[PDB]
C-alpha cells in the first residue's frame, strides 16, 4: 500500500464512522469508491477532488508527504495522474510535478504525453530556459488536441506576461480561454477556473479597476482550497488597497502571511508586499530586506531611504540598481525613485513611459502624483493619464 | 517594487 | 439616337481614318464592335472603358454633355448601366448618378438593383441624410453578393471616415478590400483601383508616411484619366510637402488649379490648399476666402491674422468659430489656433488630444512645434509624440 | 484647416 491508504486503514480501525465522513468530504454518494480505493492497488477515484479533499480534511499537516507518495505512485497513463500533474503545478510542488512530467512525456498514452509536454513548456518558460517565441513554436508543433491543454497553453503565456511585467497582451488572451469546453476532467476545469479568477484579478488591478480586482479575488477564494491561489488572492486584494486603505491592505497581507507561515517563498512575498505598502505610505518600514540584491528589495530600500531623507544611502542603493538589468515595469519604478531622489521631472516622464509600455495603469499613479505635486498642468496630466503606448 | 502573482 | 453616336457618324463621314484611331483608343483592337455600336442601338462595348476613352479622345470638351446623354439612355438592367453608375460617382456627376440610382433600385435585374442600393447608401451617407450606424445596418441587411459591391461597401465607409476626420479605422478597413476578386467588370476594377490608390495616399499622409503618400498618389495619377482622381492626387502630394518644400507644394497646387479651370469646386479646394500652405510658412496670404463661413476658411483667416499679430481680428474670427460645430480634427486645429493666439500651453495639449483622437499624425506637428518653441521638457515632448489614443 | 480629399 501507499502512505495515504496505510493511514486511512489504521484510522478506520480506530473509528468506523470515518467512511461516511470521508464520503461526504470527497463528494461521493457513498463509501463504495472508498472501499475499492483502500482494498485494490491501482484503483483511482473518478475525480481527483476526492483524494485531495480527504487528505486536507483528515491529514492537513501531512498533505505534501502523502500526496508526493500517492502521485508519484500513480500509473502515468491514467486520468488521475493528469489530475495530479495539475494538482502539483497549482501547488508549485515542483518535485511531484517534474517527475510526473518526465514520466508522462515518455509514456504511450497520448493524452498524458500531451499534458506532460505542455506542462514541460510551462516549466521551461517559467524558469527562463526557453523564450516566449520558442514556447509558442513548440506549442504549435504539438498540435494540441485536448481542451485542457488548449486552455493551459494560454494560461502559461498569461503567467509569463504577468511575471515579465508585460501586461498589455493579457486581457485579450485571457478572454480566449474557454473552460466550458473541458468536460472530461472536472478537477482540472475547476482548478483552471481558479487560475483564471486570480489572473483576471491581476488584470483588473493592472487596469486600475480595483473594485473588479477584489471581486475576482473573492471569487478565487470561494472556488479553492489550494494555498497558492489563496496566497495570490490575498496579495492582489491587499495590492488593490495600497493607495487607499492602509489598515485593510495591511490586514490582507498579514492574513496572507498567516496562511503562508510554513512556506519560505510565500512568506517572503507578503514581507515584500508589506514593505511596499509602508513605503507608499511613507511610514517606518520594518519589512525591508537589507540582505538582498533583487531589484524588488533594493528598490524598497531606496524608497524608504528617500522617504526619510537619507539621500546618500538612497543614492548608494540606486547605484546598485543601475548595475542590474530591468524589465519595463521594474524600470518604470526605477525612474520613479530617481525622480523622487533628484526632484527631476524628466525621470517621472520616463517612469510614465515605461508604465505605459508595461501597460500598468495602477502603479503609474505614483509618478503622476509627483508630477502633480511639482505643479504640472492639469490638462497635460489628463492627457498623460488617457494616452496609451501602441504595442 | 510591488510583488505581483497569480 | 444618342448625341455621341450622331457625332461619331458625322465625323466618320468627314474622315474615315478616324475609325482606326478610335479602334486603338477604345481598346476594341478590332473596328468591329465600333461599327456595331454606331449602326445598332443597344450595342454596348464589352467594357465601358471603350466609349469613355473615345469621348475623351475625340470630344474632350463635351464629355459631360455627351455622357449624361449616353448614360441616362442606357438600359438600367445592363452591365453598361452599372459601369455608368461608377463612372458617374467617380466623376461626381451627381445628376447621372442619382437618376441611375433611383432607376436601378426599382428594376428587376438583381445585379443592377444591388449596385443601385449600395451607391444609394453611399450618397445618403455623403449628404449626411443617414448616420454611419444606419448605413452599416442597411449594408448588412442587403446581403451583398457581388464582389464589386463588397468592395464599394467598404470604400464608402472610408470616404466617410476621411471626410469626418475619423482616420483611425481607415488603414485596417482599406486592407480588407480585395479588388482582385472583381472579374466581370474591368472598368469598375480599374476605377476602384484608382480609388484605393488615392485613399491609400491619404492614409499614408495621415500616418505621416510622406514618401509612401507620394508613391501612392503617383500610382493613382498613372492609373487614371478621371479628373476627380487627378485633382485629389495633386492635392495630397502637395499636402505631403507642406512642412518641407514650399515651392514643390505650391507647384502641385498650381498644377491642380490649372486642371480645375472649369470646375469651381476643385478650384476652391486648391485655393484652400494654397491658403493653408501660405499660413504654415507665415507668408502674406493672397488665398484667404473672406466670403465664407466654413470652419476651413475661417480657420485660415484666424491663422493668417495670428501670423501677423493682428490679435483683435484673430479673436473675432475665433469668436465666429466658437459658434460653429466642429469634428475632432477641426477642433484640434481650433485649439492650435487658440494656443498660438493666447500663448497658452493647455490649448496645445487639447490640440494634441484631438489630433490623437482623429489619428492625425501629420497636422499634430503644428502644436508639437509650438510647445517645443515655448521650452517644453524634451522627454515630455517625446511622450506626446509617441503615445496614442485608444480607439 | 488643410483641405483633404480622395
Amino acid at each position: 500500500m501507499e502512505l495515504i491508504r496505510i493511514a486511512m486503514k489504521k484510522d478506520l480501525e480506530n473509528d468506523n464512522s470515518l467512511m461516511n465522513k470521508w464520503a461526504t468530504v470527497a463528494g461521493l454518494k457513498n463509501p463504495n469508491p472508498l472501499y475499492d480505493f483502500l482494498n485494490h492497488d491501482g484503483k483511482t477515484f473518478n475525480e481527483f477532488s476526492s483524494i485531495v479533499n480527504i487528505v486536507k480534511s483528515q491529514y492537513p499537516d501531512r498533505e505534501y508527504e502523502l500526496m508526493k507518495d500517492y502521485c508519484l505512485n500513480l500509473d502515468v497513463k491514467t486520468k488521475a495522474a493528469r489530475s495530479a500533474l495539475e494538482y502539483a503545478d497549482a501547488n508549485m510542488f515542483f518535485e511531484i510535478e517534474d517527475v510526473l512530467i518526465d514520466s508522462m512525456i515518455s509514456c504511450s498514452n497520448m493524452k498524458s504525453k500531451e499534458y506532460g509536454k505542455v506542462y514541460k513548456i510551462h516549466r521551461e518558460l517559467s524558469n527562463s530556459v526557453i523564450t516566449e517565441f520558442e514556447a509558442v513554436k513548440r506549442l504549435g508543433k504539438l498540435n494540441i488536441k485536448t481542451p485542457e491543454m488548449n486552455s493551459f497553453s494560454r494560461l502559461l503565456l498569461l503567467y509569463h506576461y504577468l511575471s515579465t511585467g508585460n501586461f498589455s497582451p493579457m486581457a485579450q488572451l485571457i478572454k480566449q480561454i474557454d473552460l466550458s469546453e473541458i468536460s472530461e476532467n472536472m478537477y482540472i476545469r475547476n482548478t483552471y477556473q481558479t487560475r483564471v479568477h486570480v489572473l483576471m484579478s491581476n488584470i483588473k488591478l493592472n487596469e486600475n479597476s480595483l473594485e473588479e480586482c477584489r471581486e475576482y479575488s473573492k471569487k478565487a477564494l470561494e472556488s479553492t482550497n489550494i494555498l497558492r491561489f489563496q496566497v495570490f488572492s490575498y496579495l492582489t486584494i491587499g495590492n488593490s488597497l495600497l493607495f487607499s486603505n492602509y489598515e485593510l491592505a495591511q490586514e490582507n497581507f498579514l492574513k496572507g502571511l498567516s496562511i503562508s507561515v510554513q512556506n519560505e517563498n510565500y512568506n517572503m512575498i507578503f514581507q515584500q508586499a508589506l514593505c511596499f505598502l509602508n513605503n507608499v505610505w511613507r511610514k517606518e518600514n520594518k519589512w525591508i530586506n537589507f540582505e538582498s540584491d533583487s531589484i524588488m528589495d533594493l528598490q524598497e530600500q531606496a524608497h524608504c531611504f528617500i522617504n526619510f531623507n537619507e539621500n546618500s544611502k538612497a543614492k548608494e542603493v540606486l547605484d546598485k540598481l543601475d548595475l542590474l538589468v530591468h524589465n519595463d515595469n521594474e524600470l518604470a519604478m526605477h525612474y520613479y525613485l530617481k525622480g523622487r531622489l533628484e526632484q527631476n521631472k524628466a525621470c517621472f516622464y520616463s517612469s510614465i513611459e515605461y508604465f505605459k509600455k508595461s501597460n500598468d495603469k495602477f502603479l503609474i499613479r505614483l509618478p503622476l502624483l509627483e508630477l502633480q505635486k511639482m505643479g504640472e498642468n492639469q490638462k497635460l496630466l489628463e492627457l498623460l493619464l488617457l494616452l496609451e503606448h501602441h504595442h | 517594487g510591488m510583488p505581483r502573482g497569480a
